[PDB]
């Protein structure tokens, strides 16, 4: 799960949209696969085909989230001509939130997902720029 | 060449158990003022052959077993652990000379109860299951007392090698320093093989009643081979003979006579006493045999230390 | 190799005898029987005493396993410590037996 | 890493002692009593050097001296030794107690023809001293230099400066 | 005390015999003078090789030969 | 249960934990863990209810799986290191196996599922014994092996435990499940700081033990198992309601009470290592623990729920329960902030 | 916490079984006595960090004695190359590797 | 490492996966747990006897006995379950969901 | 093919585990565990552990699995796709490991495993006039005082616990 | 009788053991030369 983030981050910002979109789609698909595995383990489906349908639904939803976020972030960083800016990732996060609202067939979830996912993606880009660490090595 | 040795070990076992059935009938009959079989052959010598041919051509029962795998497998394990268990016997030289022959025999003794358990489970009658459970409990309890008695006697001996028991008994028998252990060992081996007065399935059901004539015959062969070998084990363990390395036939004749006398003593005990109850034999083990076994185990742990009588490891 | 050969010989003689006993009168021609014990309709009720003596056997068997290597252990150089530990093991076995005796553990299967 | 230093096949060539185990066990006590010095020197060299390749010449001396034992058996006491080792060789465990009269005859012939005294109980199992010319290996394990330990703690314990210095706590 | 002992000898001889045997086993090694003989019998068994010591120059107690008078003796085990 | 047998079983539990604490051999650690499990099984079966049997069965199965994984880790470290000394492990796979084994033993998420289950089905004294004493030995084993602990795994377990404990305690009405989820969140707090400064882990362990002891002692003294009887407590004795309000205030980390002491110190050891996102996230999540503590204080002491007519009879009888160390544990858990540097005795 | 009761009280409970080069019955040595002895006498009293960064050579030697990765890797290489040259016909086994050596003793 | 180490580790792994997926019974899970203990026994004694660790040969017997004692405890719990719902099915142990 | 005997035995060992990891029935699971225990005893027999192999036969099979089957006979009253499915799956993966490590002689899953026989790692020395494992077990009383004390106390406590919790009162 | 025979057995055992430790050095030297010869043969085969 470390090589997927590495292959997403080694692509420079706003250079090749296809590779970034594919990497973000793979990361989203892995997250959706984990979520679907935990859902079918903790809550047993009434049939095998129901379980496969739920797994496919979760995987496709999260893959669409990742693909839309990566595509929108790379296109906005290309057209706005600045690669090191968290506003591009904020726009991509709101696009992902709108994709979540389109997947869940509601508007309020879409608006809240736009706001919070845009904030989270901007925070992720800010941490990548400033070198913030969440799993910090013990140095003191 | 070695397979010839294996066959000359295993075929006389079957001959000995068939003529043990004959000897049991004759000796039991003569002890209650009548005769045994003396019509079929000269003094009934052809009786086991006639019984075998009769039992192998009878119609099989074909019971409605829940499982056929356990039904087949119980005679397999019974006969295999009856015949494998003869190989480390030093008569005066064993077939397989092993460092831990006593532990091997104890392991197969513990392992032999699965035939009873699978025979009880495979039969569809639950009363047979209850009888099998009681027989299993009796066998494992007397397994415990057999293990402790064997441990104390081997602590006198000093090693687990079965052939060393001939060397350690060159001067005097081990029934002289260990006669309470000898008595309790004899009763424990009597109760191990479901021998009178410790059999329960004959009195008020059996676990192997549902088996056909052939499988019942195979169970009988396994049980009687166990009886003969247990008597031979008691003879080797407590009543060892004089062994000459240049004439092994002296030791062979001597321990054969002793084990024959012990088997006749088994049949003699069968025709003297009424049957025990199940709770009465549990009371005999857990409240009478076990405290004395633990006390004599402590005594035989401490006795070679305080007497400068520790035997060699080799 | 000798022990494996003896085990295989005993096993193959056993299955040959079982196959002969189970199949030789099967080739004879007879008449079949209908599919039909005092407790056929009644379920089997649980008894705590048999399970109790089973677990008592298991625990005494484990302490027997602990007590077993005494013939090898008697040849040591710390004879006082070996004697003390052996006597302590058998004393704890007897203490377990007496505590099972006092608390009505060996009841109706005594 | 390194290349293993191995002696050539000419360094490993010696006249063997081609006798069976019962032949050796028959004359084991007299071999221990008479051939003690090269055996003890070889065993001390083996336990000090911890390397067979450094002891080979000493081993050759054993394969010489033991042979000089057996020839003296062959010259003078061939037949009682033959009977004794045959009697030892018959039994499965090679027990000494089954061959007492042949051992007595062999020992009598050896004593009155060569003056060898059989050792008593515990005599061969003694620990002896060996005077040898080869020096003691100062580094038999080929150990390198140990790492330097950390500096220890020294000096008197002064009180802590301005107390705990934990946030607003003065002490 | 004597009435109780005769009472348990009347009702439960098996427990009385077992307790007597256990008490004898637990108090007899501390009184028999043969335990030390067991200790030095177990000590005198040569399981390993008696590896010789290098002669520094001053070891009068250690022998130079197996048949030398120095070292431990085993006449007590020969006689007992 | 006989008093002598109960005393012997309790000293067996204590002996097992002490054996885990004082031994330098991995086999003795395993032996002490089995001693602890085997001796604590009957305490959960003190009442002989079907719920107690099911709780004991679930606890037995989880502890058996944890002990088997621990033995696998010990055997792998034996193969790859050739020694048994309780110190850093010499294989990452053995370290991972041992870490998840001790996480299953401590009830860390996502192995937490037995903790709200089991604590519901056992009496209050046995639940207190579980949630306080059973957490000493695995924390000692985690203390000894921190050079080989993977940082990613332990921090993931810590944040999962804190989040799941808060979101689980947000829903319950029963007191024992609330204490179970609070325990899960607190062990997330204690394991989040382990690789930076284990003295703070010791301090948080001690403070959590004192607080859980005080709350369970108050519940045993008032004989309350749901929130409605705790609401009823205002009529029978108001001082008990004041004490549970103050203790629940302290359990949420509200200053100047002593529950602010551990977590704040934990932050002081994680901003030193330039980790700022994680302590802020953990405080934001512990606000949910403060929320359901506030809900309990609203139900118990800050208002007066209606009582029944038979409660008047309970006005005529003084309580006779041996409230052992209740005032001492109430004082020590709430006014211990001005003696904060005393944690230096644990360094 | 690790309460060192044994070192405070001077008693020995499990230190005899911790390591492999300890005192053994009848002085029976293990197969990696020297390697573990050298590693232990290196890493004594210098701490875990200096132990893991200073004498990694001794620990690698001890691990190689314990598991024999490189030894059977070399054996695999030798046997594979021997089988390949046997198939290619450029190599034959000597008589002393075929069973007619009339060995040393 | 050797081949038998791979085989014993795979045996432990399949017994662990057998334990973690309950089918219908509890006796089957108990048997899976004892299979895990047996694989641990075999791995430990193979490692011990390979390296000639003399004293450590006392260890696996303890590894048997303690764990075997635990097995007895587990059986008793199963019997208690069998005394309540009449069967050892795991789908009756759900009284603590609420 | 004889020199791989232990390895061959090990195959049956893991095969026996798929006998009861699929969990067909407690009787058949017990039979599979019995076969696995016998195979493991043979495996440790081929390494020189005779006393430990007879410990496996005497205490595991004849002592504990007897009680397991004895309690099995008091449940699972006498009279699937999933059992056969996971049996086939486990057998297929097991033979995949066998084929791969017999093909390229060096595989890895978590650790690097070698494809040679078990005979290579054996010792070339002789133990003398004693069995090293035998005296290692015999040192339980001379050296393992603390281990004996804690094991005996554990067994006594286990007896007390067992007869206490099944009283029901 | 058992104590007398066991003491005699101990004396015979230590006699056999002292015979073995007298025979040890020759077998040790033979084993060293044999393993060196085997290693040399393996070295030559690895070379060719």
């Amino acid at each position: 799960a470390k090589t997927l983030l590495h292959q997403y981050w080694d692509i420079p910002e706003g250079t090749e949209c296809h590779r970034k979109t594919y990497a973000a789609t793979s990361i989203g698909g892995a997250s959706g696969l984990v979520v679907s595995a935990y859902s079918v383990a903790l809550k047993t489906p009434t049939s095998f085909l129901e379980g496969v349908a739920r797994t496919g639904r979760y995987t496709f939803t999260a893959a669409a989230i990742g693909a839309i976020f990566g595509l929108t972030s790379c296109i906005s960083a290309q057209v706005r001509e600045k690669p090191d800016d968290p506003l591009n990732y904020l726009i991509g996060g709101c696009a992902g939130g709108l994709t979540l609202g389109a997947r869940t067939r509601s508007y309020g979830i879409g608006a809240a997902a736009c706001a919070y996912m845009g904030l989270t993606a901007a925070l992720v880009k800010m941490g990548q720029l400033e070198g913030w660490k969440v799993f910090a090595e013990p140095k003191v | 060449m070695f397979m010839i040795n294996v066959l000359t070990l295993i075929i006389p076992i079957l001959l000995a158990v068939a003529f043990l059935t004959l000897v049991e009938r004759k000796v039991l009959g003569y002890m209650q003022f009548r005769k045994g079989p003396n019509v079929v052959g000269p003094y009934g010598l052809l009786q086991p052959i006639a019984d075998a041919i009769k039992l192998f051509i009878k119609e099989p029962l074909r019971p409605a077993t829940s499982s056929i795998s356990m039904f087949i497998l119980a005679p397999i394990l019974a006969l295999t652990l009856a015949l494998t268990m003869w190989i480390p016997l030093p008569m005066p030289y064993p077939l397989i000379n092993m460092n831990l022959g006593v532990l091997f025999m104890l392991a197969m003794s513990s392992l032999a109860v699965y035939s009873i358990l699978w025979s009880g489970w495979a039969s569809n009658s639950k009363y047979a299951l209850i009888g099998a459970l009681r027989a299993v409990a009796q066998t494992i309890s007397y397994e415990v007392t057999l293990a402790i008695i064997l441990l104390s006697v081997l602590l006198m001996n000093g090693s687990f090698t079965l052939s060393t028991l001939i060397i350690t008994q060159e001067q005097v028998w081990l029934i002289f320093p260990a006669w309470p252990l000898a008595m309790m060992w004899f009763i424990s081996t009597l109760a191990e093989t479901n021998r009178a007065p410790f059999d329960l399935t004959e009195g008020e059901s059996g676990f192997n009643v549902e088996y056909a004539a052939g499988p019942f015959a195979l169970f009988f062969m396994a049980e009687y081979a166990n009886i003969i070998m247990m008597n031979i084990f008691t003879t080797t363990l407590f009543l060892g003979a004089f062994h000459n390395p240049y004439m092994p036939e002296l030791y062979t004749i001597n321990f054969t006579i002793k084990s024959l006398l012990l088997s006749i003593t088994f049949l003699w005990i069968r025709a003297s006493y009424p049957r025990f109850r199940y709770d009465q034999l549990m009371h005999l083990l857990w409240k009478n045999f076990l405290p004395l076994t633990l006390a004599l185990c402590m005594w035989h742990v401490s006795l070679p230390i305080l007497l400068s009588s520790i035997p060699p490891q080799t | 190799m000798n022990l494996m050969i003896t085990l295989l010989t005993n096993f193959t003689l056993a299955t040959l005898l079982v196959t002969i006993a189970f199949w030789l009168p099967q080739l004879n021609v007879y008449s079949e029987k209908t599919s039909p014990d005092p407790m056929g309709s009644a379920r089997l009720p649980f008894s705590m005493k048999f399970f109790l003596v089973a677990i008592t056997f298991l625990l005494f068997d484990l302490e027997i396993a602990l007590l077993l290597p005494l013939p090898w252990a008697s040849q040591t150089t710390n004879l006082n410590t070996m004697l003390t530990m052996a006597l302590l093991l058998i004393f704890l076995l007897a203490v377990s037996l007496a505590y099972e005796w006092t608390q009505k553990g060996l009841e109706w299967t005594e | 890493p390194g290349i293993v230093e191995l002696p050539s096949l000419e360094d490993l060539k010696v006249q063997e002692v081609k006798v069976s185990s019962s032949v050796l066990k028959a004359a084991a006590h007299h071999y221990g009593a008479q051939c003690d010095k090269p055996n003890k020197e070889f065993m001390l060299c083996r336990w000090e050097e911890k390397d067979p390749r450094r002891c080979l010449e000493e081993g050759k001396l054993v394969n010489q001296c033991a042979l000089e034992f057996f020839r003296q058996i062959k010259r003078h006491c061939a037949e009682p030794f033959t009977e004794y080792w045959t009697c030892i060789d018959y039994s499965g465990l090679q027990l000494f107690r089954r061959c007492r009269k042949e051992q007595a005859q062999f020992d009598k012939c050896v004593l009155d023809k060569l003056g060898w005294v059989r050792p008593d109980l515990g005599e061969l199992s003694k620990v002896t001293k060996v005077k040898t010319d080869r020096p003691l290996p100062e580094n038999p394990y080929h150990s390198r230099a140990r790492p330097e330990p950390n500096p220890e703690v020294e000096g008197d314990l002064k009180p802590a400066r301005h107390g705990s210095r934990l946030f607003f706590w003065t002490m | 005390v004597a009435a109780f002992l005769k009472n348990v000898w009347a009702k439960e001889p098996v427990l009385v015999a077992s307790f007597a045997i256990a008490g004898l086993a637990v108090i007899l090694p501390t009184l028999s003078p043969y335990t030390k003989y067991s200790l030095m019998i177990n000590r005198a068994t040569p399981y390993n090789y008696p590896v010789p010591l290098r002669d520094d120059g001053n070891m009068p107690d250690v022998p130079s030969h197996p048949q030398d008078p120095q070292g431990p003796s085993l006449e007590w085990l020969k006689r007992l | 249960m006989n008093p002598i047998i109960l005393i012997i079983i309790l000293m067996t539990v204590m002996l097992g934990t002490i054996i885990v604490m004082i031994s330098t051999h991995w086999l003795l650690i395993w032996i002490g863990f089995e001693m602890n499990m085997l001796a604590i099984i009957p305490i959960m079966m003190k009442k002989h209810n079907p719920r107690a049997t099911e709780a004991s069965t679930k606890y037995f199965l989880t502890q058996s799986t944890a002990s088997m994984l621990l033995m696998m880790a010990i055997i792998i470290n034996l193969m790859f290191s050739g020694q048994w000394t309780v110190m850093k492990l010499f294989n990452p796979m053995a370290s991972m196996l041992m870490t998840m084994a001790l996480a299953m033993k401590l009830g860390m998420a996502p192995f937490h599922f037995w903790v709200p289950e089991v604590t519901q089905g056992i009496p209050l004294s046995s639940g207190l014994i579980l949630l306080t004493w059973q957490k000493l030995a695995p924390m000692s084993v985690l203390y000894q092996i921190l050079p080989s602990i993977n940082l990613d795994l332990i921090l993931t377990l810590s944040i999962l435990s804190i989040t799941i404990g808060g979101w689980g305690g947000l829903n319950q009405t029963q007191l024992r499940k609330i204490m179970a989820y609070s325990s899960i969140a607190h062990m997330g707090w204690m394991t989040a700081v382990l690789l930076y400064n284990p003295t703070m882990t010791l301090l948080n362990l001690i403070i959590y033990i004192i607080m859980t002891s005080t709350m369970f002692t108050l519940f045993m003294a008032n004989s309350t198992t749901t929130t409605l009887s705790l609401s009823h407590t205002w009529n029978k004795a108001p001082i008990m309601t004041i004490l549970v309000l103050i203790t629940l205030l302290s359990m949420g980390g509200l200053p100047p009470l002593s529950g602010f002491m551990p977590k704040w110190m934990i932050i002081q050891e994680m901003t030193k290592n330039d980790s700022i996102i994680l302590p802020t996230l953990m405080a934001i999540t512990a606000l949910l623990n403060l929320y359901f503590y506030m809900r309990l204080t609203y139900s118990t002491a800050l208002t007066m729920f209606p009582s029944t007519n038979n409660m008047k009879m309970k006005w005529q009888f003084p309580t006779t329960k041996r409230m052992t160390l209740l005032p001492t544990m109430t004082v020590l858990s709430t006014m211990l902030l001005p003696l904060t540097p005393i944690l230096s005795i644990l360094e | 916490p690790f309460f060192d009761v044994q070192k405070k009280l001077g008693v020995d409970l499990d230190h005899w079984m911790t390591i492999q080069s300890a005192e053994q019955p009848h002085r029976i040595p293990a197969r990696c006595h020297a390697f573990e002895k050298e590693w232990i006498e290196c890493a004594h009293g210098i701490g875990s960090i200096r132990a893991e960064k200073e004498c990694k050579i001794e620990f690698e030697d001890f691990r190689e004695c314990l598991l024999r990765q490189k030894t059977m890797k070399r054996l695999n290489a030798i046997k594979r190359q021997r089988d390949k040259l046997i198939k290619e016909g450029k190599y034959t086994p000597p008589p002393h590797h075929s069973g007619q050596e009339d060995l040393r003793p | 490492m050797s081949l038998v180490y791979m085989n014993i580790m795979m045996a432990f792994t399949v017994s662990l996966t057998g334990l973690l997926m309950y089918r219908s019974h509890l006796m089957s899970s108990l048997l899976c747990l004892e299979g895990m203990m047996l694989s641990l026994f075999i791995l430990a004694t193979l490692m011990i006897l390979n390296s000639h660790f003399t004293l450590a040969s006392m260890m696996p017997i303890i590894l048997l006995v303690f764990a075997a004692c635990e097995a007895a405890l587990g059986l008793s719990l199963l019997v208690m379950v069998s005394n309540t719902y009449g069967t050892d099915y795991v789908q009756n142990l759900n009284l603590l969901q609420c | 093919m004889m020199t791989y005997i232990v390895f061959i035995l090990s195959i049956i060992f893991v095969m026996g585990f798929v006998g009861f990891s699929s969990k067909p029935s407690p009787i058949y699971g017990g039979l599979g565990l019995i076969v696995s225990g016998g195979v493991g005893c043979g495996i440790v027999l081929n390494f020189g552990g005779s006393f430990l192999g007879l410990m496996v036969f005497l205490i595991y099979l004849g002592g504990m699995m007897v009680v397991f089957g004895y309690t099995t006979a008091m449940a699972t009253e006498q009279y699937n796709k999933v059992v056969l499915g996971t049996f086939i799956t486990g057998l297929l993966m097991e033979f995949l490991m066998v084929y791969y490590v017999l093909k390229d002689k060096e595989v890895e899953i978590v650790f690097k495993f070698n494809g040679m026989g078990d005979w290579v790692i054996y010792d070339t020395g002789d133990s003398g006039f004693f069995s090293e494992e035998a005296m290692g077990i015999a040192a339980l009383y001379s050296y393992g005082t603390w281990l004996v004390i804690v094991t005996g106390w554990s067994l006594l406590i286990g007896v007390v616990v067992i007869m206490e919790i099944t009283r029901g009162n | 009788s058992m104590m007398r025979w066991n003491r005699e057995r101990r004396r015979l055992q230590i006699e056999d053991f002292e015979a073995r430790i007298a025979l040890m050095p020759l077998l040790q030297a033979e084993k060293d030369r044999r393993v060196l010869q085997m290693l040399r043969e393996n070295l030559e085969e690895e070379a060719t």
